[PDB]
């Protein structure tokens, strides 16, 4: 009957119009101080708002773009790292070194998952995970030559590539 | 069916409070259509106008979750 | 060795010190005023774009000195919402809750081992944001050993076995 | 007051400097000012005085500038 359907849909209208005001208010909180590029104090808002439904929305756009803001970042360090291990500075081999195993600690573990997988978002990271592959396993030759000096940075960077020979 | 409607207004309300916004359109679109091919099925005039602002008051969480959504795409 | 020929040597590498400390200087401000609008990620091409290799190095070791702590920092704030998602009657709560600890494990527990190992009025700060951090694995650890008799808890437990 | 030392510490002041390696830098562009300043008040000839000021004056000016990267690099933190 109509009389039991409308009195059911309206029944739950005005908790419904609060939920979504107080959610989209705290949700543009936030987004106000990530524009300003500060990751450390939107995640405290977020927290600090303390609307659990505020952090499960912000959480679910990080999980979907975390493995891809962490290939973007691979794909523009990596050829500057092999510039850096081909220096002749040692300084600048020592920087390079450290920031190589900060991305294999960090980061490989991510790229390997995604080529270990069965829309346009996939395939966006399909390839520059191709790529950035590509991009270690050049590196990859050139930590394994350089872990015959003694010299020893490349053969912790050599087990920690293990997996790519 | 009323039955359908009635549910298919659970589903979307239970998908946009669970943040499950994509979900949450496709109801909420669903409903409004689905909403408006009973109301011109409604022979009466004054069910017809009751109907409709219920259709008003669905519309608006409806675009309250757009809203969400547009505010969610900033992050990217 | 006498004082005029002390002087010349020194004197002799005085205008290439300048110019070379002036450029770099101009180039870090260049990436630094990229870095405070707030854009990471058009700051990093900013560094590539300049194609100035010491400016890299500047760049790089700062990050290499503070990536570990920024991943700290981050897990000590998010594991205890982590931990609420967990415990949640929402499977969808869950479920993020999951996917979240998953990247979190992958990513920065292998920072966060390292720094406990290897003056410094930091290090005091460090080592206590490390004992909660591991004191909030340790809690989510029991909660997702007890959860995986279910399949996203059985990948989580072999990533927690440390 | 070894010169030949002065002259070496000058080196290596600029050496890590070149290399970003600013910390250790600074220890030897404030070490050769410290060192230079106090051979500068054992010249008693005043010309010779004149010339290690201006010296002296040209490592402040490298010193300044290592400083002023490292402001600038400590506003990323």
């Amino acid at each position: 009957v109509d009389e039991d359907a409308m009195s059911q849909i309206r029944k739950g209208h005005d908790t419904m119009f609060v939920v979504l005001t107080s959610r989209h208010k705290n949700l543009d909180t936030v987004r106000a101080v990530w524009t300003t590029g500060d990751i450390k104090t939107s995640v405290d808002s977020a927290v600090a708002i303390n609307d659990l439904s505020v952090v499960v929305d912000l959480l679910n756009i990080v999980n979907q773009k975390a493995s891809l803001w962490a290939l973007d970042l691979c794909t523009t360090v990596l050829p500057q790292i092999e510039k850096l291990l081909q220096s002749k500075y040692e300084s600048y081999v020592q920087t390079g070194c450290t920031s190589l195993k900060l991305i294999l600690q960090a980061f490989l573990p991510l790229i390997t998952d995604i080529l270990a997988a069965p829309d346009i978002s996939r395939e966006e990271r399909l390839h520059k995970c191709r790529l950035c592959f590509k991009q270690l396993k050049s590196i990859s030759g050139l930590v394994k030559s350089k872990s015959g000096l003694s010299g020893s940075a490349f053969r912790e960077l050599h087990l920690l590539m293990a997996s790519l020979d | 069916s009323l039955q359908m409607i009635v549910e298919n207004v659970k589903l979307a309300r239970e998908y946009a409070l669970l943040g499950n916004y994509d979900s949450a359109m496709v109801y909420y679109q669903g409903v409004l259509d689905q909403m408006n091919k009973y109301l011109y099925s409604v022979k009466d005039t004054h069910l017809r106008q009751k109907w409709q602002q219920v259709w008003q008051e669905i519309n608006v969480e409806a675009k309250q979750v757009k809203d969400i959504m547009k505010t969610l795409e900033s992050f990217k």
